């Protein structure tokens, strides 16, 4: 088909904006750390998320 | 003094967020698209039709015009 395969790489590329946002990492965050989390979110991200789902 | 500012959504929430599927129907029943060619099929033919007529009388002008001068 190989037409969705860019469509949804589009939203791919929005959602490594997310982790990269969350851990200054695209892909490989290691944002999960066995106590919790390591950083708190930036105060302007649950809005983009929002607005993106 | 100042109190704890994080992340947080806003009061009463966000907006609902879509996640039915969304297909749907542009409408045109299967009689209609039958109906729709075989019309347009009787109008090609009548129109052939004709133009074909026309088509044998030329050549036969063209035979007539032929054969006069043929001796």
């Amino acid at each position: 088909a190989m037409t969705p395969f860019f469509w949804m790489f589009e939203e791919r590329e929005k959602m490594f904006e997310f982790y990269e946002r969350v851990s200054g990492a695209r892909m490989h965050a290691a944002y999960i750390r066995p106590g919790g989390v390591h950083q708190d979110l930036p105060l302007g991200l649950l809005d983009d998320i929002y607005e993106f789902s | 003094a100042s109190k704890v500012k994080q992340d947080m959504p806003p009061p009463g929430g966000y907006g609902p967020i879509d996640y039915k599927r969304n297909l749907p129907r542009r409408g045109l029943s299967g009689y209609s698209m039958f109906a729709v060619g075989i019309g347009t099929l009787l109008f090609g033919y009548w129109s052939m039709m004709k133009w074909n007529r026309e088509r044998r009388r030329l050549q036969i002008e063209d035979f007539e015009a032929r054969i006069a001068l043929m001796p």
